[PDB]
RNA sequence: CGACUCUUAGCGGUGGAUCACUCGGCUCGUGCGUCGAUGAAGAACGCAGCUAGCUGCGAGAAUUAAUGUGAAUUGCAGGACACAUUGAUCAUCGACACUUCGAACGCACUUGCGGCCCCGGGUUCCUCCCGGGGCUACGCCUGUCUGAGCGUCGCU
RNA sequence: GCCGUCGCUGGCAGUCGGCAGAGCGAGAAAGAGAGUGGCGCGGACGCUACGCCGCGACGAGUAGGAGGGCCGCUGCGGUGAGCCUUGAAGCCUAGGGCGCGGGCCCGGGUGGAGCCGCCGCAGGUGCAGAUCUUGGUGGUAGUAGCAAAUAUUCAAACGAGAACUUUGAAGGCCGAAGUGGAGAAGGGUUCCAUGUGAACAGCAGUUGAACAUGGGUCAGUCGGUCCUGAGAGAUGGGCGAG
RNA sequence: UGGAAUGCGAGUGCCUAGUGGGCCACUUUUGGUAAGCAGAACUGGCGCUGCGGGAUGAACCGAACGCCGGGUUAAGGCGCC
RNA sequence: ACGGACCAAGGAGUCUAACACGUGCGCGAGUCGGGGGCUACGAAAGCCGCCGUGGCGCAAUGAAGGUGAAGGCCGGCGGCGCGCCGCCGGCCGAGGUGGGAUCCCGAGGCCUUCCAGUCCGCCGAGGGCGCACCACCGGCCCGUCUCGCCCGCCGCGCCGG
RNA sequence: CGCGACCUCAGAUCAGACGUGGCGACCCGCUGAAUUUAAGCAUAUUAGUCAGCGGAGGAAAAGAAACUAACCAGGAUUCCCUCAGUAACGGCGAGUGAACAGGGAAGAGCCCAGCGCCGAAUCCCCGCCCCGCGGCGGGGCGCGGGAAAUGUGGCGUACGGAAGACCCACUCCCCGGCGCCGGGGGGCCCAAGUCCUUCUGAUCGAGGCCCAGCCCGUGGACGGUGUGAGGCCGGUAGCGGCCCCCGGCGCGCCGGGCCCGGGUCUUCCCGGAGUCGGGUUGCUUGGGAAUGCAGCCCAAAGCGGGUGGUAAACUCCAUCUAAGGCUAAAUACCGGCACGAGACCGAUAGUCAACAAGUACCGUAAGGGAAAGUUGAAAAGAACUUUGAAGAGAGAGUUCAAGAGGGCGUGAAACCGUUAAGAGGUAAACGGGUGGGGUCCGCGCAGUCCGCCCGGAGGAUUCAACCCGGCGGCGCGGUCCGGCCGUGCCGGCGGGGCGGAUCUCCCGCUCCCGUCGGCGGGGGACCGCCCCCCGGCCGGCGACCGGCCGCCGCCGGGCGCAUU
C-alpha cells in the first residue's frame, strides 16, 4: 500500500531531548504514543523504498528471436540424447520423432488415451510423472501452489476432435496445437529436449510453418529457417581427416619437468 | 482440473467456507457412505448423516464391526455421537467421543417421506448418467 | 552535476506524476472487452455487415499524404444525388451520408458515385414484410444466399 | 579447608526469538454500478431463561410472516397440549413491522411548553381532568379560495 | 616446500594398435617423403578441451575499481523415478571432520510435518554500531529509601495467623476561621448489607472507597420547569463564487 | 657496417570511481625574537604500512609483507633485566 | 574526541523515465507491432503484411528563402590568339603517398651406397597484391567571401545556371 | 359612492407535487498556496497542484464546425499510437510545452426561436363511464374550471425550406389493452478402493491387486476428515438432469392515432444584440504587438460577421455561420455490492486493525490510537489419597507426549539457581608455542589389501579345437544386388504452386453517335523461385538401410571327461 507506514501525524522530538532523532508518534496514554515512525528503521514503519505497481514486469521478445527459439527446440526434441538428459524415459519409444496416426485426434475416452500412450511405451514417463508427486517446500504452499511435479510428453494436433478432452486428465502430458506452438511448454525450465509425440498432421504441417531451406514459410508471411553458422559439427571427422592432418606439425608431448641444479663446484 | 471461472480452488477461501458453513450446508458436508448392501438396493452411495442412523466405525481408535446408533449429530463441532462409542472421564462418568461422519459406513437408515424422497432423486440423477455414457 | 561528456537532459518529472500514473494491466482485458462487444454486435445486426455502413473515398490533406486516399466519413450529397439515393434513405441501407464535404472536383466526385453504384448492385435486400415483398426488395432466391460480410465494405486500396 | 570469583558443560528457571501453520492483509482483473421528507448516512437508548463485549435486531426487539430446506440449536437448562402437510434448524427474503435523535419538521432542546380535529374513560349533554389517534417546519411550481392598490380602465 | 596471481595470448584431438609399429627438447631452415631408370591376440592413466599438463617471475594496502565464490537467504520454471511419522523444519551439543575464508557435512539429543541438491529466473537477500526501532534482561542492589503536621499503652474477642481489625479501659490531639455538622461544581454507585482475603491499598490486615453477590434515591409546597440580565440568535432585508 | 653506452616489447581507444582539509624530514628558502609558528622549491616519506632497531613514539635508522623449514645479514647491539 | 550496559528480531543505493558507453543475441540498408485486430496454466502463447501508420537509420547544410554529395581521355565545330573557354559525338574510370596483420610468386635450399631426373610436401633473400587503422595530400556537398567569363529561355528578367 | 374587468402584489395546516441531507474512487464549476528547483532570490517553477466551496451520474463532461487547412483537400465529440520533449514559451536561466495531418477504438444524428400558413388546430386540472390499475395510463362524455393571441400545436431550420402546377408512386407505422410460442436468479441432484498385507496414537503412508494395466477419468482443481487422499465426504468434468421465478424475442384479437411519398418547373421566405468587435485592466496559455476567461468603458453590421498563429492599410482568395437546445458508443473509476486470481507478506511482516480495533486508552476539543494468533487427534482439562488456612506440593490417573497442565506447539540469546570439573594477589579477555588434565571418538588393542607365480591338499554347470543356431562390428564386395537419396549437374511436348513496378481476347460502369474511347474488374504469354513426375552422369547413407557373400567377435546348444 502506498500509505503503509504514513497513516500518522509523528514528529521528531527534535535534540536534547537525550533520544534518537527519528520521527515520533504524538500524544499519550497507549503504547504506541512517543515510538518511532515512518523510517524504514522502525517497527510498524514504511518499507525502504516501496514497491510499486509500475515496475516493468513485462518483456519484448523480437519475433524473429522466438521464431528462432521454436526451431532450437523443436530441432533438440528429436534426438535421443537431449530427450534422456531431460528425464524423459524414451528408452523403448520405437523412433524419434514419435509420429503417430491421426486417429488419435479423434479418441473421447481417457482410457483410449491411456492405453495409446502404453502401446507406445510412452506410459514409463507418465509413472514418473506419478512418482515425483509431492509437495512444495516453502510458502507457494500458502499462496494455491502445494502440488508439484515433473513435466510429462507433450502431445501436438492438427484439429481437436475431442484429444484434448480425451488426454487432459492425465498427469504431465500438454496438449499443442502445431499452429500455435509455445517455447514456454515446448522448453519447460528453459531447457530444450521435451518429449514431444505429433500426429501425422501436425508433422506434416512443420514446413509449412517454418519453411525449409529451399522453400520460404507459407503460413508465416515473411519467415525462412535460421542460418547454419558450422555446417559440421562432427569435430573429430574434421580434425581426423586427412586434409587437416598433413597441415600440423608432430605434436609435442615429452614433459620437461624441472631440473634440481646442482652445483658444479 | 476445474475451469468453472466462478468457482475458487484459493485454499483460504476453501477453508473460511467451510469453518463458517451454515447449519444447512454443514449438513451436506457431513455426509456418509453407505454399506456395500445399502449402495447396491438404492444405487446410492452417499447420504447426509442423520439422527438414528446406524453405522460402523471404520477408522480411528474405535473402529470395529459394532454397529451403532446415531445418538447427535453435533454439526457445530462437525462430529457425530454414537452408542459405545465412548469413554470416561477422570471422575469416571463417560462422555461421547466425536467422530467424523467421513469415518463411519452408514448400515440402516433413518427412513421417513423426505429421507426416501431424498433417496429417489440421487438414483434418478444417477441413472441419467447412466444412460448418457451409452 | 554534469560529468565530462553526456547529453543535456530535460526529464519532465517535476511535479506529482507518480499520483498520474496510468497502467495498462487491464489492457488484455480491454481487448477481450472490445471483442466481445464486436461479436454481440455482430449477431445483432446479421445479416447486416459487422463492419458497419459503407464509407466512402478521400484524398488525405496536405503534401505528405495526397499521393493517398482512405476511407472518409461519409459520402456527400452530390455524390448521393448523382447516384439517385436519398439522402435520408442512404442511411436505412447501409450507405453513410455527410452533409458538411464538398466535391471540389469531378473526378472524385464520379470515383464516390460509381463506388455508390457498386455498393447498389451488391446490396441484398430484405423486404419489410417477409411474406409480402415489394417493388425493390430482392428475390427470395438470393435471400437464401445472403450472408454477413467481415472487414469494411469495399475496402479502399491504393 | 571453605566462602567468593571466573570459564566450560548437564539440569532447572527467566524470556519469547526461531521454525512450521494462516477463516488476515496487500496488488491486479472482472461484473454490476443501488442512498434520503415513503425519513438516508450517522448517533443514542433498549431487546436473550441464564448474556458483559462483539454480533444481530427495534417494544412483534439474538426477531414475525412467507418460500426453499428437511431433523436440529447446543455452554447449561427447558419443551409451551414445540417439532415430520400441526416441519426442528439453517438459508433465502418479495409480506408485515421498524423506539429516540439526526436534512429532522408545532415551538424549543429541559425527555420544557403548546394549538387544531377525532375518539375512549372519568359525570352527567357542555365545561373540566385523564388517555389514545391524526395534524401543526422552510422554500418552491400548477391550480383554488380570500384580499390589497390616489396601478390602467369601463359602466354608474 | 606449499597456496594463489601473472606471463609463456606455452603443450595435449597422437588413445593415429596385429587394417599395429610407439620418435620430433633439439645449438644452428625446410621430408623419421613417394616411387622410375643407369608359438601367443596382448599392451596403465588420460580429454567435465569452461578439461588436463608444463615452465618462469611475483604476492603491502586506506578512498576506489574489477574478477571469482561447489559462500549464505527467500520465492518461480525445469530436474533429482530426490528426502521424510522407521521422523521434516527448527533448536542444543567438553562428538567426528572438510574448506585460506564466506561456510558446509556427518554423530548424538530435543522436536513433531514438512524440506532440500543441481540447471536457470527473481529479489523487500547477509548488521556491531546509526544518543538506530520494538521487546526482553543485567550490574547498580536487598542499595537510595518507606523521616512535614506532639502518641501511644494495657486486657479480651474472633481468627491458622494480630504492632495495625473489633469491644472495654487509660493517655493524648483537632479546639467551634475544627481533624465537627451540612451543601454548590466535579465524581457516578464510590452509598448500604453480607462474603473473600488471589491481585490492589509502596509493612501487614481478620480491614478497605479493592474484589464478589444483592439492595438503595418516592414531592403540587425543595429545585428545574417560567422571567428577563450581560449576551446569543431566526425571519424581512443586505452582502456573498459559495 | 640499422651509424654512442645501458636497459626494456610497444602503440592506441572508450568508459571510469575516489580525491580536490594534508602533514613531516635532508638540503635551499620568505615573514617572525622565536615557536611542535605561518608560507615556498626539490626529493623522499607518513597519510594508505606492517616488520627489526631508536626503552617508549605517525614521519628517525634499516627494510617494505603470500603460509613455512634451514642458513646469513641490515640498522643496532652482546654486565643482569 | 563523539556513539557503544547487555541479548533477540527489524534496519539503509531501490523502482520508473531519459541518456551515454561496454557486452550478449536476432535481423541487416534496414529494422521494430510496443497501439490495434484475428484465433485451468492463459492477463500467456501464436498470427497479421493493403495493419510498417509510425519511430530510429539510409543526407547534409544554412537564420531563412533554398540548395543538396568524383573525373579524365579521343575526335569535330565555334570564339580569342600551340594554348584557353563554349558546344557536340566515342573510350576508360570512385584518387594518391607512407606504414600496414594476412595472402601471393620464388634465386637458393631441405641427404642415406652412388648418378640422373620426376611427383607431392616444406624453409627461404628478393619481389607483388595489399584488410582494418592511422598520418599526409587531393577531391566532392551546404553557408560566406574575393575575382571573373560564359551559357539557357514559353515568361529576356532587379530571371535562372 | 358603488359594481366589474385586467395588471402588480399578498395570506392560507387551501388541492396535488417537488428541493433539502449523505457518499464522493471516477466526473463538472469555482477558489487556490507554500514547502520545493533555480545550488542565493523577487519573474519563473512547484501549479491550476494541496487545502477550501459548490453540483452530479453510472459514468460525467464533450459533441454535430462562426473547425482544420492551403492539399489532387479533409469533415461532430471522446479515447489510444504517433506527431513530440517537437512549433512555441522562458531572470531565452532553471524549467515548461500543445496542435494539424496520419493509423486505430467507436460511430448517430438531430431539435427550436425566427420567416410563414393553418378558425388555438395546443396544453393542464376536475367529475362520471369502460379497460388497466405496486412506473396512475388509454378511450368516451361534460354550455365542467383554467393556461394560452404578451403566441400553444402541426409543417419547417441553413444539408436549404414552403406553397401552386405537371408527372410518378403509395398501404404499413406507431399507441393503450388482451391472449398464444420459442438470456438471467434461486433450489436439489449425478464416477470411481475405505479391497489384501503392513507402519502408526491415528493414518490419506509403504508393498500388492492375473495376461493388462485394482477402479473412474469430458471428473488426477481445491477443501475437509486423527500423516501425506483422483477413488471416505463435499465438490471438480460434462451443448449433464430436474424444479421454480424474472426477462427477452415472435404470432394473433379489441380499441385507437396517421391519412403520410418522390422528380422537374413557377413564385415566394430565410435566422439568435449590451451580443459581436474595439480599448484598458487582472488572471491564464506553448500561443509570442496579447491563446482563453472575467471586470469596467465604448458598442456594431447585413454580399454582413468570424477565422486564415507578427501590429497595420489596400486588395483578392479560401473557409465556416457565433451570441438558443438535445444526443448513445468507444473513455474514467484507490468509494460501494459480488466475485476471481497472484514468482506478493506471513503476526516487530502484511492494512492501524489475522483477535470483543478505529476497540482499550489519552486530550476540554480539533484530534491521537495500541498491544494482543497457536494445549491436544479428541477435553480425554488430572477423579481419589495425603501435608497445609491457602497459594502450593507428594502420590495417582489421561495422552504417543503434560519432557503439551487452560497466555499450555517448538522454546534461542542475554541474564539467573544448582550439579560437576578445573583455576584464582598485577581486572578480565586475546595472538603464537608447547605442556598437563578431562569429555568423548577410533564403535582400536598381535595389524592392510590386491595381481601373477611356485608348491601341497583337494573339488567340478571342464578347457582348447570342431559342428549347429542366433546376434553384432567391418568390407577399398579391388567395381554384388535392391533401396531412399544429393540445401548436385544435364534432357524433358513433362504436371502444379508462389512471386514479379515483364508484356497482353473477355467483362462492369462512364463520355460520344446504335458507334468510338477511358477507368475498374478477368484470361493468356514471359521471367525468377519452389514442389511433383519421367531418362543420363557423378553422389551420400557418420544427423539418413535392407538382402546375399566374406572376415572377425560374442552368446546359446552339442562334443570334447582331462598333464586341459
Ligand atoms: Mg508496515
Ligand atoms: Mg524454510
Ligand atoms: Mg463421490
Ligand atoms: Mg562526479
Ligand atoms: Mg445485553
Ligand atoms: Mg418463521
Ligand atoms: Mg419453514
Ligand atoms: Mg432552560
Ligand atoms: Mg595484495
Ligand atoms: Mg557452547
Ligand atoms: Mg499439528
Ligand atoms: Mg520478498
Ligand atoms: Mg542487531
Ligand atoms: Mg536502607
Ligand atoms: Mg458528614
Ligand atoms: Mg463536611
Ligand atoms: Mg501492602
Ligand atoms: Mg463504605
Ligand atoms: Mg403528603
Ligand atoms: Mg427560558
Ligand atoms: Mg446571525
Ligand atoms: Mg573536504
Ligand atoms: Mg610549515
Ligand atoms: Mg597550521
Ligand atoms: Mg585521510
Ligand atoms: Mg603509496
Ligand atoms: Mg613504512
Ligand atoms: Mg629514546
Ligand atoms: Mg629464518
Ligand atoms: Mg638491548
Ligand atoms: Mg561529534
Ligand atoms: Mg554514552
Ligand atoms: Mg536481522
Ligand atoms: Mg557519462
Ligand atoms: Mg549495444
Ligand atoms: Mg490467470
Ligand atoms: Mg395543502
Ligand atoms: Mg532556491
Ligand atoms: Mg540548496
Ligand atoms: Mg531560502
Ligand atoms: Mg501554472
Ligand atoms: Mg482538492
Ligand atoms: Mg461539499
Ligand atoms: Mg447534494
Ligand atoms: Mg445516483
Ligand atoms: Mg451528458
Ligand atoms: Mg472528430
Ligand atoms: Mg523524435
Ligand atoms: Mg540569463
Ligand atoms: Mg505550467
Ligand atoms: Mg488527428
Ligand atoms: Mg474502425
Ligand atoms: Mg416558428
Ligand atoms: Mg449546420
Ligand atoms: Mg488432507
Ligand atoms: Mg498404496
Ligand atoms: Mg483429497
Ligand atoms: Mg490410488
Ligand atoms: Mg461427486
Ligand atoms: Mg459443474
Ligand atoms: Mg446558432
Ligand atoms: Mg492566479
Ligand atoms: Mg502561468
Ligand atoms: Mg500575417
Ligand atoms: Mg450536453
Ligand atoms: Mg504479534
Ligand atoms: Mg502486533
Ligand atoms: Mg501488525
Ligand atoms: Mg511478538
Ligand atoms: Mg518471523
Ligand atoms: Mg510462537
Ligand atoms: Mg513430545
Ligand atoms: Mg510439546
Ligand atoms: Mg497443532
Ligand atoms: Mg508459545
Ligand atoms: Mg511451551
Ligand atoms: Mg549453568
Ligand atoms: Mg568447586
Amino acid at each position: 500500500s502506498e500509505l503503509a507506514g504514513h497513516q500518522t501525524s509523528a514528529e521528531s522530538w527534535g535534540t536534547g531531548r537525550a533520544v534518537a532523532r527519528i520521527p515520533r508518534v504524538r500524544g499519550g496514554g497507549t503504547h504506541r504514543s512517543g515510538q518511532g515512525a515512518f523510517g524504514n528503521m522502525c517497527r510498524g514503519g514504511r518499507m525502504f523504498a516501496p514497491t510499486k505497481t509500475w515496475r516493468r514486469w513485462h518483456r519484448r521478445v523480437n519475433t524473429t528471436q522466438k521464431r528462432y527459439a521454436i526451431c532450437s527446440a523443436l530441432a533438440a526434441s528429436a534426438l535421443p540424447a537431449l530427450v534422456m538428459s531431460k528425464g524423459h524415459r524414451i528408452e523403448e519409444v520405437p523412433e524419434l520423432p514419435l509420429v503417430v496416426e491421426d486417429k488419435v485426434e479423434g479418441y473421447k475416452k481417457t482410457k483410449e488415451a491411456v492405453l495409446l500412450l502404453k502401446k507406445l511405451k510412452a506410459w514409463n514417463d507418465i509413472k514418473k510423472v506419478y512418482a515425483s508427486q509431492r509437495m512444495r517446500a516453502g510458502k507457494g504452499k500458502m499462496r494455491n501452489r502445494r502440488r508439484i511435479q515433473r513435466r510429462g510428453p507433450c502431445v501436438i494436433y492438427n484439429e481437436d476432435n475431442g484429444i484434448v478432452k480425451a488426454f487432459r486428465n492425465i498427469p504431465g502430458i500438454t496438449l499443442l496445437n502445431v499452429t500455435k506452438l509455445n517455447i514456454l511448454k515446448l522448453a519447460p525450465g528453459g531447457h530444450v529436449g521435451r518429449f514431444c509425440i505429433w500426429t501425422e498432421s501436425a508433422f506434416r504441417k512443420l514446413d509449412d510453418l517454418y519453411g525449409t531451406w529451399r522453400k520460404a514459410a507459407s503460413l508465416k508471411s515473411n519467415y525462412n529457417l535460421p542460418m547454419h553458422k558450422m555446417l559440421n559439427t562432427d569435430l573429430s571427422r574434421i580434425l581426423k581427416s586427412p586434409e587437416i592432418q598433413r597441415a600440423l606439425r608432430a605434436p609435442r608431448k615429452k614433459i620437461h619437468r624441472r631440473v634440481l641444479k646442482k652445483n658444479p663446484l | 482440473m476445474k475451469f468453472n471461472p466462478f468457482v475458487t480452488s484459493d485454499r483460504s477461501k476453501n477453508r473460511k467456507r467451510h469453518f463458517n458453513a451454515p447449519s444447512h450446508i454443514r449438513r451436506k458436508i457431513m455426509s456418509s457412505p453407505l454399506s456395500k448392501e445399502l449402495r447396491q438396493k438404492y444405487n446410492v452411495r452417499s447420504m447426509p448423516i442423520r439422527k438414528d442412523d446406524e453405522v460402523q466405525v471404520v477408522r480411528g481408535h474405535y473402529k470395529g464391526q459394532q454397529i451403532g446408533k446415531v445418538v447427535q449429530v453435533y454439526r457445530k463441532k462437525y462430529v457425530i455421537y454414537i452408542e459405545r462409542v465412548q469413554r470416561e472421564k477422570a471422575n469416571g462418568t463417560t462422555v461421547h467421543v466425536g467422530i467424523h461422519p467421513s469415518k463411519v459406513v452408514i448400515t440402516r437408515l433413518k427412513l421417513d417421506k423426505d429421507r426416501k424422497k431424498i433417496l429417489e432423486r440421487k438414483a434418478k440423477s444417477r441413472q441419467v448418467g447412466k444412460e448418457k455414457g451409452k | 552535476a554534469p560529468s565530462r561528456n553526456g547529453m543535456i537532459l530535460k526529464p519532465h518529472f517535476h511535479k506529482d506524476w507518480q499520483r498520474r500514473v496510468a497502467t495498462w494491466f487491464n489492457q488484455p482485458a480491454r481487448k477481450i472487452r472490445r471483442r466481445k462487444a464486436r461479436q454481440a454486435r455482430a449477431r445483432r445486426i446479421a445479416p447486416r455487415p459487422a463492419a458497419g455502413p459503407i464509407r466512402p473515398i478521400v484524398r488525405c490533406p496536405t503534401v505528405r499524404y495526397h499521393t493517398k486516399v482512405r476511407a472518409g466519413r461519409g459520402f456527400s450529397l452530390e455524390e448521393l444525388r448523382v447516384a439517385g439515393i436519398h439522402k435520408k434513405v442512404a442511411r436505412t441501407i447501409g450507405i453513410s451520408v455527410d452533409p458538411r464535404r464538398r466535391n471540389k472536383s469531378t473526378e472524385s466526385l464520379q470515383a464516390n458515385v460509381q463506388r455508390l453504384k457498386e455498393y447498389r448492385s451488391k446490396l441484398v435486400l430484405f423486404p419489410r414484410k417477409p411474406s409480402a415483398p415489394k417493388k425493390g426488395d430482392s428475390s427470395a432466391e438470393e435471400l437464401k444466399l445472403a450472408t454477413q460480410l467481415t472487414g469494411p465494405v469495399m475496402p479502399i486500396r491504393n
